RNA sequence: GUGAACAGCCUCUAGUUGAUAGAAUAAUGUAGAUAAGGGAAGUCGGCAAAAUAGAUCCGUAACUUCGGGAUAAGGAUUGGC
RNA sequence: CUCUUAAGGUAGCCAAAUGCCUCGUCAUCUAAUUAGUGACGCGCAUGAAUGGAUUAACGAGAUUCCCACUGUCCCUAUCUA
RNA sequence: GCAGUCAAGCGUUCAUAGCGACAUUGCUUUUUGAUUCUUCGAUGUCGGCUCUUCCUAUCAUACCGAAGCAGAAUUCGGUAAGCGUUGGAUUGUUCACCCACUAAUAGGGAACGUGAGCUGGGUUUAGACCGUCGUGAGACAGGUUAGUUUUACCCUACUGAUGAAUGUUACCGCAAUAGUAAUUGAACUUAGUACGAGAGGAACAGUUCAUUCGGAUAAUUGGUUUUUGCGGCUGUCUGAUCAGGCAUUGCCGCGAAGCUACCAUCCGCUGGAUUAUGGCUGAACGCCUCUAAGUCAGAAUCCAUGCUAGAACGCGGUGAUUU
C-alpha cells in the first residue's frame, strides 16, 4: 500500500482512515480526518495554520537536518 | 379496508419475545452433528469480546473487480484465554430429550469457580465441593465408577469449562462456567480426554484454525427501555400529530376486538440472546508475539493491541482470535465461538486469507500513528527532551 | 439495458428531483432526475441513484430543442461520501451527469469534468469519452 | 455602558432570592437546538422551521393617479491598532 | 316582419367568488396538471350606481408559478432543561 | 361484480386452441338499491396518513399441463396467499386519468378497520359574496372564502418488568408449548449456440453483484456535542493584567467518549413428507389404463433442522446445607 499524505498537514494516511476529495476538475485531495477535510473547506492556509508540515518547512523551523 | 397501498412488515416475528435473556451468558440451542469417526474435540469455545480494527489484505476471488487487489474489512476481536475443564456431564436419551445424569468434577478447583458457586465470597467458609473433593482422597472409587456409569450410559456428554479470567485486565473475580459437548467417537476417548483434561486448560489454538467459519453466541447490547419506532423501524408521524409521533396510530382495529401480539409496542431493546453464523477466522494468536501487527508483509514490531490500549477493556495479554465483521454483544461479555452445523461451498469461506497490514492505533481519539517509534519518528523532539 | 457487468453497492446521493450538471457537450446545463432504473420499489422510499445508475432525467435549462422532453441519463459524479473496498471514503464537489440511448451510448463527443471509475468501467462510451478520470 | 434608541444584553442604587423538596436520568411528551447528500418528491396547502436582516457605496425594471413602486430586484465592504 | 306584454341585454365581461352538461375546446406552463394563466362564447342563469369594465399604491385577505432556503420529506438520529 | 352448463357461429379447413350469440343454473356482499329490526336521555357520520391481520376470485416470484407454441414474447388452465404488490403531477377526494421505474406495479375485508391515534382539506352551524328562484323574509346534492377536534390514572387486551408458595440456597441443563423470514432481479459465461428461410433469438449448469426484508455491531466514514474539552469572538461587570462571571447551553471552528445510518459494516442454514403434474407395476374390462390396491420423483408448500422465549403449578442433575 502507500501510506498517503494529508494535504493539509502531511500527516500520514492508512487505509480507511480519512477520506477523498475530488475537486471539480480533477484535482485530489487526500484527508486523514474531518478536521483537515473542514480545514480545507473553510480554505484556510497551512502555512499560516502554526502546527503543520508546510507550516514549519516554511519557517525552517527544527529541522535541523539539511546540514549534516 | 384494503390498505392503500401494500408495505411489508415491520420487524421479525421469530425473534420475538424481544425480552431480556436469562442470563448474559448465551445458552448453545443446538450443536453440530458428531462423525463419530473423529478424535474427541470441543464445539465451541468461551472468549471475551474486547473490541475490533481495521485489517487489510489481498482478495482471492476470481469474478471480482477487486480480484487480487487490498480490501480494507472489518475485524472484531475475542481474548480466548485457555479454560479449564473442571467436569463432564452425563445425558442419557428420552422421549423428553437428553436428560441428565451426573455432573462429575475434579479436585483442586480454582476459587473462580468456587466464587461462581457463592455470591458473598468473602464472608462466607469457601466450603462448595470439600466433601466430593475429599473422596479424591481415596483411589478415586466414585468418581470412576460415575465415569465408567457415563461411559455405558449418556448419549451425549459435555465437558464443563471454566474460563481463567484472571488473565483478562477484568475487575471480575469470578469465571464464567459452561457446558461443551464433545463430537468424537468412542466415548472412552471422549470421557478420558475429558479427564487427563481434569484441571487442564484448552485453547483455541486446538480447536480453530485460519479461514474457518465459526458461529457466534452471545447477548445483544442492553438499550433499555426504548419505543416502538427504533425497536421496529416504524414510520415516525409527521410534526403536527397531537399528543407524540414516536408512535404507531393504529395499534389495531375495532374487530378482532383486542390487540394482536403482531404490533409494535414499546418495550425493551436489547439484552436478547442471539445467535450469528458464518464469520470467517482471519488470524489465530498468543500472548508472547511480540509483533501480530508485523505480519507477512510487516515488520515493525507491534501487537495486535492498538495504542493507549483497547476501549473500555484493557489490553490483550493472551491468546485471541481475529474474526471477521460484527459479532453479537459489546465489549466485556462473554461470548461462545461455536463451530458450524454444516459445510460452507461459499468460495468466501475458502477464500483464505494473506494478511498484508493493520491498524494499531488509538481508538480512543483518531490515531495518526502505529507505534510511539513511529510518533516520535514523525515529530520528534518535544519541550520535554533528554 | 447494455451495461458492461455488474455493480458494486454505492452510497446514494441523487434522489428524485435532484439536479445535477450535465458534463458533456449536448448542449444542456442541467439534468432533473425523475426516476431510477432499478429502483425496487418500496412505500414512501424515493428512488435514488448513485454512481453509475442510470436514470431518466429531463432538463431546465439548455435548448428549447433538448428540454421539454424525457431522456435517460448516466451519472459521472457524486458528491454523497462512498466507500470502495479499498478503504478509500471518497467525494467529488459536485453532481454530475451526461444524456444517453437505453442502451449507454451518449448524446455527446466529449466531456467537462472528472469522472467515477465504476461508470466508467460499468459504461464504456462514457469512458472512451472522458478525459481526465478521477 | 453598548447601540440610532427607554429595543435587546450586562451592571450601580433600591428590592428580592418567593413560587413543595431530594435521587436517578427509560420510553413518551412540552419547550429549545444541530444534522451529511438531495432539496417540497411530503402535504389540501411550503403549516412550522431555515435563509435574509444593521450601516456605507454602487445599482435599481415593469406599471404609474408622476406622488409612488423602492430597502425593488440585485452586488461589494464592515474587525482591531 | 312581426306575438308576449312595456321593452327585448347596448357598451363592456366570462367556464370568472357568477358556467348545469364540465376535468368545457385551443394554446401555455409541466415528464405528466380536475390546479393556474391567456383566448373562444346563443352565457342552465354575465352586465351597467341591485352599478359594468379598469386600475397605481395598500392588503396578518384567496390563488398559481419561480429563485434562494431548508429534517417538510427520502430516513431517521442525537443533545439539553 | 365473478363463475359455470348446452352449443348457432367465428376461428383459412376445424363447434369447443382461444372465444361465444339465442337461452339458462349459480355464488358473493368489495356497487347501488329495496326494508327500517337495533340505536334519536347520542355507537364521534368523507378521504388521506400511520399499522397489523385476514381472504382468493393470483398481477408477479416457485413447479406444472395446454395452444392456431418452431425459438422468443404471449394467451388458457392447475397447485397454491409462503414473499411482494411503487415514486409522482391535478383533484378535498374515493374514483379517475397521465408520467415514470418495475419482476409486478392484482382485487378486497376487518362497525364501508383505524378521530380518547393524527389531520380537518371537504362536507355540515353561525359570518360574508355571486347567479337563478321568491314581492319578501329567505332558498338552492349550485359556486366561493374564514371557521375551538375535549378526557385515560380505571378493567381488560397488548408490550415489556417483578413476584409469594413449593425444604432452603446456589450452579449446569432438558424442552412440552407458541412463534418463525427470507425474497427478487440483473450482468458475465452459457452463446449469438439450440430454434429458425432469416429476421431475430432462448433456457439449464456455474461465477459475480444487486433490490426488498430482517438480526446484530461501531474498526473506519458520516451525523450528534453540556466532555460546557481546547481555542477564538462580541457586549458588560470584577480598577488594569492574567484569570474570571452573566447573556434561560452567549455565538463560531474543532471536538474525543458515547448513541446511531442502508449515510457505515457483517451475516442471514439444510433434511424429510406432500400439492398439482408426470410416471412403474397393474386389473377392474382376457386389450388399454399413473389407481382400485401399492409405489417413484416433485413446489416459494407443510413439518422438521436451526432461530427466539422457557411452562412463573413441566422436568432432571449437582454442590453447600447453621455455635
Amino acid at each position: 500500500m502507500k501510506v498517503e499524505i494529508d494535504s493539509f498537514s502531511g500527516a500520514k494516511i492508512y487505509p480507511g482512515r480519512g477520506t477523498l476529495f475530488v475537486r471539480g476538475d480533477s484535482k485530489i485531495f487526500r484527508f486523514q480526518n474531518s478536521k483537515s477535510a473542514s480545514l480545507f473547506k473553510q480554505r484556510k492556509n497551512p502555512r499560516r495554520i502554526a502546527w503543520t508540515v508546510l507550516f514549519r518547512k516554511h519557517h525552517k523551523k527544527g529541522i535541523t537536518e539539511e546540514v549534516a | 379496508s384494503h390498505r392503500k397501498y401494500e408495505a411489508p412488515r415491520h420487524g421479525h416475528l421469530g425473534f420475538l419475545p424481544r425480552k431480556r435473556a436469562a442470563s448474559i451468558r448465551a445458552r448453545v440451542k443446538a450443536f453440530p452433528k458428531d462423525d463419530r469417526s473423529k478424535p474427541v474435540a470441543l464445539t465451541s469455545f468461551l472468549g471475551y469480546k474486547a473490541g475490533m480494527t481495521t485489517i487489510v489484505r489481498d482478495l482471492d476471488r476470481p469474478g471480482s473487480k477487486f480480484h487480487k487487489r487490498e480490501v480494507v474489512e472489518a475485524v472484531t476481536v475475542v481474548d480466548t484465554p485457555p479454560v479449564v475443564v473442571v467436569g463432564v456431564v452425563g445425558y442419557v436419551e428420552t422421549p423428553r430429550g437428553l436428560r441428565s445424569l451426573t455432573t462429575v468434577w475434579a479436585e483442586h478447583l480454582s476459587d473462580e469457580v468456587k466464587r461462581r458457586f457463592y455470591k458473598n465470597w468473602y464472608k462466607s467458609k469457601k466450603k462448595a465441593f470439600t466433601k466430593y473433593s475429599a473422596k479424591y482422597a481415596q483411589d478415586g472409587a466414585g468418581i470412576e465408577r460415575e465415569l465408567a456409569r457415563i461411559k455405558k450410559y449418556a448419549s451425549v456428554v459435555r465437558v464443563l469449562v471454566h474460563t481463567q479470567i484472571r488473565k483478562t485486565p477484568l475487575a471480575q473475580k469470578k469465571a464464567h462456567l459452561a457446558e461443551i459437548q464433545l463430537n468424537g467417537g468412542s466415548i472412552s476417548e471422549k470421557v478420558d480426554w475429558a479427564r487427563e483434561h481434569f484441571e487442564k486448560t484448552v485453547a483455541v489454538d486446538s480447536v480453530f484454525e485460519q479461514n474457518e467459519m465459526i458461529d457466534a453466541i452471545a447477548v445483544t447490547k442492553g438499550h433499555g427501555f426504548e419505543g416502538v419506532t427504533h425497536r421496529w423501524g416504524t414510520k415516525k408521524l409527521p410534526r403536527k400529530t397531537h399528543r407524540g409521533l414516536r408512535k404507531v396510530a393504529c395499534i389495531g382495529a375495532w374487530h378482532p376486538a383486542h390487540v394482536m401480539w403482531s404490533v409494535a409496542r414499546a418495550g425493551q431493546r436489547g439484552y436478547h440472546s442471539r445467535t450469528s453464523i458464518n464469520h470467517k477466522i482471519y488470524r489465530v494468536g498468543k500472548g508472547d508475539d511480540e509483533a501480530n501487527g508485523a505480519t507477512s508483509f510487516d515488520r515493525t514490531k507491534k501487537t495486535i493491541t492498538p495504542m493507549g490500549g483497547f476501549v473500555h477493556y484493557g489490553e490483550i495479554k493472551n491468546d485471541f482470535i481475529m474474526v471477521k465483521g460484527c459479532i453479537p454483544g459489546n465489549r466485556k461479555r462473554i461470548v461462545t465461538l461455536r463451530k458450524s452445523l454444516y459445510t460452507n461451498t461459499s468460495r468466501k469461506a475458502l477464500e483464505e486469507v494473506s494478511l498484508k497490514w493493520i491498524d494499531t492505533a488509538s481508538k480512543f481519539g483518531k490515531g495518526r500513528f502505529q507505534t510511539p517509534a513511529e510518533k516520535h519518528a514523525f515529530m520528534g523532539t518535544l519541550k520535554k527532551d533528554l | 439495458n447494455g451495461a458492461q457487468g455488474t455493480k458494486f453497492r454505492i452510497s446514494l446521493g441523487l434522489p428524485v428531483g435532484a439536479i445535477m450538471n450535465c458534463a458533456d457537450n449536448s448542449g444542456a446545463r442541467n439534468l432533473y432526475i425523475i426516476a431510477v432504473k432499478g429502483s425496487g420499489s418500496r412505500l414512501n422510499r424515493l428512488p435514488a441513484a448513485s454512481l453509475g445508475d442510470m436514470v431518466m432525467a429531463t432538463v431546465k435549462k439548455g435548448k428549447p430543442e433538448l428540454r421539454k422532453k424525457v431522456m435517460p441519463a448516466i451519472v459521472v459524479r457524486q458528491a454523497k461520501s462512498w466507500r470502495r473496498r479499498d478503504g478509500v471514503f471518497l467525494y467529488f464537489e459536485d453532481n454530475a451527469g451526461v444524456i444517453a440511448n437505453p442502451k449507454g451510448e451518449m448524446k455527446g463527443s466529449a466531456i467537462t469534468g472528472p469522472v467515477g471509475k465504476e461508470c466508467a468501467d460499468l459504461w464504456p462510451r462514457v469512458a472512451s469519452n472522458s478525459g481526465v478520470v478521477v
